[PDB]
RNA sequence: GUCUAACGUCUAUGCGAGUGUUUGGGUGUAAAACCCGUACGCGUAAUGAAAGUGAACGAAGGUGGGGGCCCAUUAGGGUGCACCAUCGACCGAUCCUGAUGUGUUCGGAUGGAUUUGAGUAAGAGCAUAGCUGUUGGGACCCGAAAGAUGGUGAACUAUGCCUG
RNA sequence: GGCGAAAGACUAAUCGAACCAUCUAGUAGCUGGUUCCUGCCGAAGUUUCCCUCAGGAUAGCAGAAGCUCGUAUCAGUUUUAU
RNA sequence: UUGCUUAAUUGAACGUGGACAAUUGAAUGAAGAGCUUUUAGUGGGCCAUUUUUGGUAAGCAGAACUGGCGAUGCGGGAUGA
RNA sequence: CCUAAGGGGGACUCAUGGAGAACAGAAAUCUCCAGUAGAACAAAAGGGUAAAAGUCCCCUUGAUUUUGAUUUUCAGUGUGAAUACAAACCAUGAAAGUGUGGCCUAUCGAUCCUUUAGUCCCUCGGAAUUUGAGGCUAGAGGUGCCAGAAAAGUUACCACAGGGAUAACUGGCUUGUGGCAGUCAAGCGUUCAUAGCGACAUUGCUUUUUGAUUCUUCGAUGUCGGCUCUUCCUAUCAUACCGAAGCAGAAUUCGGUAAGCGUUGGAUUGUUCACCCACUAAUAGGGAACGUGAGCUGGGUUUAGACCGUCGUGAGACAGGUUAGUUU
RNA sequence: GGUUGCGGCCAUAUCUAGCAGAAAGCACCGUUCCCCGUUCGAUCAACCGUAGUUAAGCUGCUAAGAGCAAUACCGAGUAGUGUAGUGGGAGACCAUACGCGAAACUAUUGUGCUGCAAUCU
């Protein structure tokens, strides 16, 4: 899968309401907060004795991801998400296909 | 594994007629559908678009909404033990008028033409219609028709 | 095990002992799916009618 | 069933009166196997109506005794007497459908003298349903 | 064990509860023998009240604000108001509260 | 042996009778059980009916219903009847001047009636200056507005009210009430 | 297949925009019967996560039916409760527009939207009782192999010791 | 826990975890049973989901209460048209 | 009538007003049609004709439609769901 | 799997055959004609497609936004997928139009938690500011047992609830397999199809084989073999009377009527089976719940003890060998 | 009636091989400055209507033509099938009863019709 790092979609922003300019970018997801309230209840029911309280998943099925693009507007940088379908290989920004090259 | 896909079983049902493939001859969308119209349904393999189910494939029904490239028409599924109004979207070319409509629109028109010639007459017409009786008696002529004697043939085998 | 997997024997004889009931027709059908534009001037259409009856109406009465 | 149901013939040795045409005869042809029928004459119909004949009052099966009962039920149809209701049914006539539902149907015996050896296969074939047409008066002289 | 178009229902009786089941038959009893001894109250102290002057109050809070109701006591700058101490104020059937 | 077209030894489904042992009901159908029998008047087989059903299919009338049933072109002057309980309604600016039968009136509908210059008259009352039920006009009351059928044909997509103790955020609003909880019915 | 706590449907009864005396107080011929009232519960408003906002264009709407009633005179006309199908109006949430103005960032008039609510649209509920159905309880009756807590045994027997 | 020249053997006819009382009427989708008469109606082993496959929920089939009405407009059927 | 549509005075939808009266537009039947609430048991099935799959076949296994047994006695098939 | 293999527009026409052109040949490139698709369209197959949906070129991001309605599976729930519109914002084209991912039919994922985006909106409840936290809307992180628990073995020391809803005997249907018997007669038989045989085929019978099935029995019908004893079958090993021969005699072989009558003693083996020795007229084959354990026996199998080999980290396993093991 | 432009139905119109075509139309045809597109003015673009031709296109006719279309004392009431019997047959299968009812084959006939606008011996 190829994605170009550029796009013009349609922009949500108030400013905007119109197709502008875009940056592609992979969404990466953020790191996790030790004071958000699930992970607060988690640490104080692991605590003291018991034994681990909540499950962990074991039985992995899927073997790829689904890719998220983070749409920046040039012009008021609201961002944006698209997520792709499943695919295993993705470049962004990558070599253009050459149609008539020999082998 | 079983296989129960949405255009699964329609090999032929879904087939243009024999020598019929290609391009759509433009009085399919020439045709004009009003809220109301009787339809019949019949789906083009070439146009996949606004494609009906296999199962309104063949079946008959009422216009409801009419849209730029297609019209809505209701149709009665039976459910178990009752029927349940369906709602489906499909583009003209799988949509034809419904013939049942101008037989019974023009015995309306006869009725009522036949009425006013007896009403002008001061006489009385009979406009029901009535399914075929058993015939009358009648006289056979046998000039140049003398009965022939026919009996059953022996057996041969002609191989 | 190993059981009956599927038969619709019987089936048709409890669908008929009380329903096979052809739906009611109404003189109004519901409006639920026609095309919003075409509704959205109907809406206004319709009212404007009324008003035109109502009118008249009242015309032929003082 | 529902053939038989709708020619309220829901008992064995049960009786109507049926105008030929398209329909019925295409029910009758459904009901073929199950069924003896033929042609009936005048006698035949006189005695049927005399000895066996009631009519459907208040869904109710009332022995025709007095021409009143006939009179209060089809004068509007021109039937005043159980000769007029007979010759209505004979020479089929424009009120043949009211004059044989207002009949209810004919609850007849077993024949006199038994059926042929085996009942459930044609007329033609040595059986007994389907068209005996003129027998129909002798094996509703036995029946009746 | 969940079934049709009901509802849900909490019924808390997952506990030892039929241990700890309290059902007042005795009811007209404690009525019979409250007035009994109201009664032997009013008697011992006659013709002295049975009950203490009691100050009127305003129900806290935004959904009592408008009823009034009998406090506990009257307050020091009450009673100080009609020149009685509060020490000599609890033993001539007036009630005292300090806290108000 | 038959082939029945029909379910043999079928009840009619219908009262025939009110289920009440209340024996003054009971005198009261005494007298349309005879007027039904006896008068070709479609009003008195009416009242019989109406004379058998339950609670619940006789809804209270309150007195504002009568008051817009009146106000019909042409009805000014004609005798409510309603088999059932009138009621009071507070949210009444005025009341007419009307002549009303009916089972029960309530404290504040007999005084309202009688207030403005009206007559409050039991059904046996109206038997006698109308056994025919001339010049009436029947009210019955509303039967979809009860509590109980808020639940009647719940489902989804249905529109109708959970069967539900308590009611809040908490209480049945998450997960199929909701796009952003999976799905909505 | 019970009793009980809390419930669904249906039915009977009392009162009714209210209803429920029994927690308690009065009273008594004393666990009864009789009487009393403040609160409170439910109902009388909904909707939104919330800040919050909060139910009449009109005869409390239009159309087709509708029992009964009125005028007729086969037929026909008027009026049409309950209820049915349909199109609307109002309230809340969501989205769009954004007046005079202003702590210049607030305010939100006005007009809209294939959106949405367990709503309004001349209240119907509350209480008692009964059958049937539900859940928790031993839970229709009888039934484990197991688990736990606290105690009793080396008069048999295993092993050490002491003495024969 | 003991004890075992070791068999999972002995520990009061009890041992691959003694005996006694209690928690305890422990739980059981499993087996068994489930007490008077007559009258009327009268099934299902099929759909979907479930660590679901001897079980449930769900829809269907059935009963009961009825309600709005009284030939309105319905049918496991035929004819004609399509 | 409309804020939709047409180049339009064109259409679309909903309407006002007028005409067509019991052969008001096939047959046959109709212990009438329509509607609501609530709940039991069941969720092992099997058989016959016909269609039919695997298998050499099976009193085998599996489907289709109907009728039965189950849940059902009575006359016949001696006997037999 | 694909920034094109999505979208729009335009031009062209594929597989293949024939006839021709230096090197050039079966296959290089060029030309004309024919060419209904006999190709190609990501992928499995089906449908669909010719001035295209195929090949090439140009421009692009509609693979975008707000949410409703609908179709399939359906309980008319969810999920997935798809359809026709409404309101936006765009691409393309002269335009009409088309485009809301892949020509269509598959290509995927709830609650709780976390994370990102959006609104920069509501709340942190004595009042505020700023951090922090919590809300609302949309994605992602995943449950493949795919309507979605967090999970290794052994028991030959074993337990319980049950099940003939289900295996290990007999019995029952079947008869593939096993066994036995026919018909046709190309051949064999010095000549000579049928004295005696008999291929390629084909029709049957049997239930002493093994399968197939799971109907009966799991609140138990004692599941190997032998000993002992009775009876029955005939597909007859011997004995009676006969027919046939490639019957000279003697011997032998095939057959008919025939189950009246008999069909053994031993070495090895738990054996059934087998194999050897020997006698004999002959040492035929079977059934009777694979006859026969309240008749026996108990050598085998199949509890618990123990040894070995292989396997296992181990507890332990073996349908492998070995020894000891209550027959009411 | 012919011809052109735009069509409806979409072979009675297609395919092969010959022959004919007045008038107008259509067409081939001549040229490359310009817009435009190509390896190539072949296609596409533009110019002239001037120099020529019905040779081709197109149109009509011909063919025991192929194909297509229609019809039927053609085959055939055959094959199949709905319904029935305590019918036949060891079976495989078959007959009968009340109904429905093909395809191939054979023979014959036909070979575009038509709507709007313009034009012509
Ligand atoms: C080390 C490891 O690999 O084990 C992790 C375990 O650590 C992890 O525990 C997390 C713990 O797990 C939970 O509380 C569960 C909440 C929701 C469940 C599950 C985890 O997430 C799920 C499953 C599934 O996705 C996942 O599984 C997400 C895993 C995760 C890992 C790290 C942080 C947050 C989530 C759904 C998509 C979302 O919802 C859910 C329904 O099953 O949450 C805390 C916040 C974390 O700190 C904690 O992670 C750490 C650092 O130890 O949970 C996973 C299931 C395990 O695989
Ligand atoms: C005492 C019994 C009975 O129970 C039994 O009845 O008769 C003998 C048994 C049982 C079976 C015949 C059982 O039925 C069955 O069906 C299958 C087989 C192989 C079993 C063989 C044998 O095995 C046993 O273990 C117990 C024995
Ligand atoms: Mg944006
Ligand atoms: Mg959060
Ligand atoms: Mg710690
Ligand atoms: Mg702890
Ligand atoms: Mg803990
Ligand atoms: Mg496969
Ligand atoms: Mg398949
Ligand atoms: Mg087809
Ligand atoms: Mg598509
Ligand atoms: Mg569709
Ligand atoms: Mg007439
Ligand atoms: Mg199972
Ligand atoms: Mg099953
Ligand atoms: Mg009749
Ligand atoms: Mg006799
Ligand atoms: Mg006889
Ligand atoms: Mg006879
Ligand atoms: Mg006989
Ligand atoms: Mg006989
Ligand atoms: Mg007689
Ligand atoms: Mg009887
Ligand atoms: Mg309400
Ligand atoms: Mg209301
Ligand atoms: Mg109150
Ligand atoms: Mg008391
Ligand atoms: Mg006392
Ligand atoms: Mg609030
Ligand atoms: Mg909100
Ligand atoms: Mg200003
Ligand atoms: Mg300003
Ligand atoms: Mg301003
Ligand atoms: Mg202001
Ligand atoms: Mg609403
Ligand atoms: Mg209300
Ligand atoms: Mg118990
Ligand atoms: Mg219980
Ligand atoms: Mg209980
Ligand atoms: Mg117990
Ligand atoms: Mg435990
Ligand atoms: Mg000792
Ligand atoms: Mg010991
Ligand atoms: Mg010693
Ligand atoms: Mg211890
Ligand atoms: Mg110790
Ligand atoms: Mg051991
Ligand atoms: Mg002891
Ligand atoms: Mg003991
Ligand atoms: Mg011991
Ligand atoms: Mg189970
Ligand atoms: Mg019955
Ligand atoms: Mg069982
Ligand atoms: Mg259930
Ligand atoms: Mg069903
Ligand atoms: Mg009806
Ligand atoms: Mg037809
Ligand atoms: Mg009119
Ligand atoms: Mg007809
Ligand atoms: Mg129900
Ligand atoms: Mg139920
Ligand atoms: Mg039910
Ligand atoms: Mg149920
Ligand atoms: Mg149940
Ligand atoms: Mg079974
Ligand atoms: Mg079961
Ligand atoms: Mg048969
Ligand atoms: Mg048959
Ligand atoms: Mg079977
Ligand atoms: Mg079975
Ligand atoms: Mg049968
Ligand atoms: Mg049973
Ligand atoms: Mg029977
Ligand atoms: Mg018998
Ligand atoms: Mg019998
Ligand atoms: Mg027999
Ligand atoms: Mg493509
Ligand atoms: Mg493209
Ligand atoms: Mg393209
Ligand atoms: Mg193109
Ligand atoms: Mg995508
Ligand atoms: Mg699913
Ligand atoms: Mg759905
Ligand atoms: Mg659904
Ligand atoms: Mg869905
Ligand atoms: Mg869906
Ligand atoms: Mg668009
Ligand atoms: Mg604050
Ligand atoms: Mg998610
Ligand atoms: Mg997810
Ligand atoms: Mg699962
Ligand atoms: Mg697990
Ligand atoms: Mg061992
Ligand atoms: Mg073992
Ligand atoms: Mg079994
Ligand atoms: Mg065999
Ligand atoms: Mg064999
Ligand atoms: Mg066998
Ligand atoms: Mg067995
Ligand atoms: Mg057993
Ligand atoms: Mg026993
Ligand atoms: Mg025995
Ligand atoms: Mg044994
Ligand atoms: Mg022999
Ligand atoms: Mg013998
Ligand atoms: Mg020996
Ligand atoms: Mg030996
Ligand atoms: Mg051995
Ligand atoms: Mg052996
Ligand atoms: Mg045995
Ligand atoms: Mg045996
Ligand atoms: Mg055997
Ligand atoms: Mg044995
Ligand atoms: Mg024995
Ligand atoms: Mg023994
Ligand atoms: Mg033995
Ligand atoms: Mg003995
Ligand atoms: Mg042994
Ligand atoms: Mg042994
Ligand atoms: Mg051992
Ligand atoms: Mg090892
Ligand atoms: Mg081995
Ligand atoms: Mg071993
Ligand atoms: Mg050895
Ligand atoms: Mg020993
Ligand atoms: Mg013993
Ligand atoms: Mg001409
Ligand atoms: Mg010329
Ligand atoms: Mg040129
Ligand atoms: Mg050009
Ligand atoms: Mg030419
Ligand atoms: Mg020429
Ligand atoms: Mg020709
Ligand atoms: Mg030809
Ligand atoms: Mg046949
Ligand atoms: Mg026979
Ligand atoms: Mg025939
Ligand atoms: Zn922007």
């Amino acid at each position: 899968v190829n994605v170009p790092k550029t796009r013009k979609t349609y922009c949500k922003g108030k400013e905007c309401r119109k197709h502008t300019q875009h940056k592609v970018t992979q969404y990466k997801a953020g790191k996790a907060s030790l004071f958000a309230q699930g992970k607060r209840r988690y640490d104080r029911k692991q605590s003291g004795y018991g034994g681990q309280t909540k499950q962990i998943f074991h039985k992995k099925a899927k073997t790829t991801k689904k890719v998220v693009l983070r749409l920046e507007c040039v012009v008021c940088k609201t961002k944006a998400q698209l997520p792709l379908k499943r695919c295993k290989h993705f470049e962004l920004g990558g070599d253009k296909k050459q149609k008539g090259q020999a082998l | 594994g079983k296989s129960r896909g949405y255009r699964s079983g329609t090999r032929y049902a879904f087939q243009r007629d024999f020598k019929k493939h290609g391009a759509i001859p433009l009085s399919t969308y020439l045709k004009v559908y009003k809220v109301g119209d009787i339809v019949d349904i019949k789906a083009n393999g070439s146009i996949q678009k606004g494609m009906p189910h296999k199962y309104y494939h063949g079946k008959t029904g009422i216009v409801y909404n009419v849209t730029k490239s297609s019209v809505g028409v209701i149709i009665n599924k039976v459910v178990g033990n009752r029927y349940i109004e369906k709602r489906v979207n499909l583009r003209v070319e799988h949509v034809k008028h419904s013939a049942c409509r101008q037989e019974f629109l023009n015995r309306v028109k006869s009725n009522a033409a036949k009425k006013r010639e007896a009403k002008a007459n001061g006489e009385t017409v009979y406009l029901k219609r009535q399914a075929a009786k058993p015939r009358g008696s009648r006289i056979i002529s046998t000039e140049g028709n003398i009965p022939q004697t026919l009996a059953p043939v022996a057996y041969e085998t002609f191989i | 095990a190993k059981s009956k997997n599927h038969t619709a024997h019987n089936q048709t004889r409890k669908a008929h002992r009380n329903g096979i009931k052809k739906p009611k027709t109404y003189k109004y059908p519901s409006l639920k799916g026609v095309d919003a534009k075409f509704k959205r001037n109907h809406r206004y259409a319709l009212h404007g009618t009324a008003k035109a009856l109502a009118k008249a109406r009242a015309e032929k009465s003082a | 069933r529902k053939v038989l149901q709708l020619l309220r013939l829901t008992q064995i040795n049960a009786g109507v009166f049926v105008r030929l045409t398209k329909a019925t005869s295409e029910l009758i042809k459904l009901a073929e196997p199950y069924v003896a029928y033929g042609y009936p004459s005048l006698s035949t119909i006189r005695q049927l109506v005399y000895k066996r004949g009631f009519g459907k009052v208040n869904k109710q099966r009332i022995a025709l005794s007095d021409n009143a009962i006939i009179e209060a039920n089809l004068g509007k149809f021109n039937i005043l007497s159980i000769e007029d209701l007979i010759h209505e049914i004979y020479t089929v006539g424009p009120n043949f459908k009211q004059v044989s539902n207002f009949l209810w149907p004919f609850k007849l015996s077993n024949p006199n003298g038994g059926f042929r050896a085996r009942k459930f296969q044609h007329f033609i074939q040595g059986g007994d349903t389907g068209n005996r047409e003129q027998f129909i008066n002798a094996l509703v002289k036995q029946m009746n | 064990a969940i079934s049709k178009n009901l509802p849900l229902l909490n019924n808390h009786f997952r506990k030892h509860w039929q241990e700890r089941v309290r059902v007042h038959f005795d009811q007209a009893g404690k009525k019979a023998s409250r007035r009994q001894s109201r009664l032997r109250k009013a008697a011992k102290i006659a013709p002295r009240p049975i009950d203490a002057l009691r100050p009127v109050v305003r129900a806290p809070t935004v959904k009592y604000n408008r009823k009034v109701r009998a406090g506990r006591g009257f307050t020091l700058a009450e009673l100080k108001a009609v020149g009685i101490a509060p020490k000599y104020a609890r033993t001539i059937g007036i009630s005292v509260d300090h806290r108000r | 042996g038959r082939d029945h077209t029909s379910k043999q030894h079928v009840r009619s489904g219908h009262r025939t009778a009110p289920k009440s042992d209340n024996v003054y009901l009971q005198l009261l159908v005494k007298l349309y059980s005879f007027l039904a029998r006896r008068t070709d008047a479609p009003f008195n087989k009416v009242i019989l009916k109406s004379l058998f059903l339950s609670k619940i299919n006789r809804p209270p009338v309150s007195v504002s219903r009568i008051s817009r049933a009146l106000k019909q072109k042409g009805a000014a002057e004609k005798t409510i009847v309603v088999v059932g309980t009138v009621t009071d309604d507070n949210r009444l600016l005025e009341f007419p001047k009307a002549t009303i039968a009916a089972l029960r009136f309530t404290a504040g509908a007999k005084d309202r009636i009688l207030k403005n210059g009206g007559e409050a008259i039991t059904l046996d009352q109206l038997a006698l200056r109308a056994p025919k039920g001339q010049n009436t006009l029947i009210v019955r009351g509303p039967r979809n507005s009860r509590e109980a059928v808020r639940h009647f044909g719940f489902g989804p997509h249905k529109g109708k009210a959970p069967r539900i103790l308590s009611k809040g955020r908490k209480f049945e609003r998450a997960r199929g009430r909701r796009r952003s909880r999976g799905f909505k019915v």
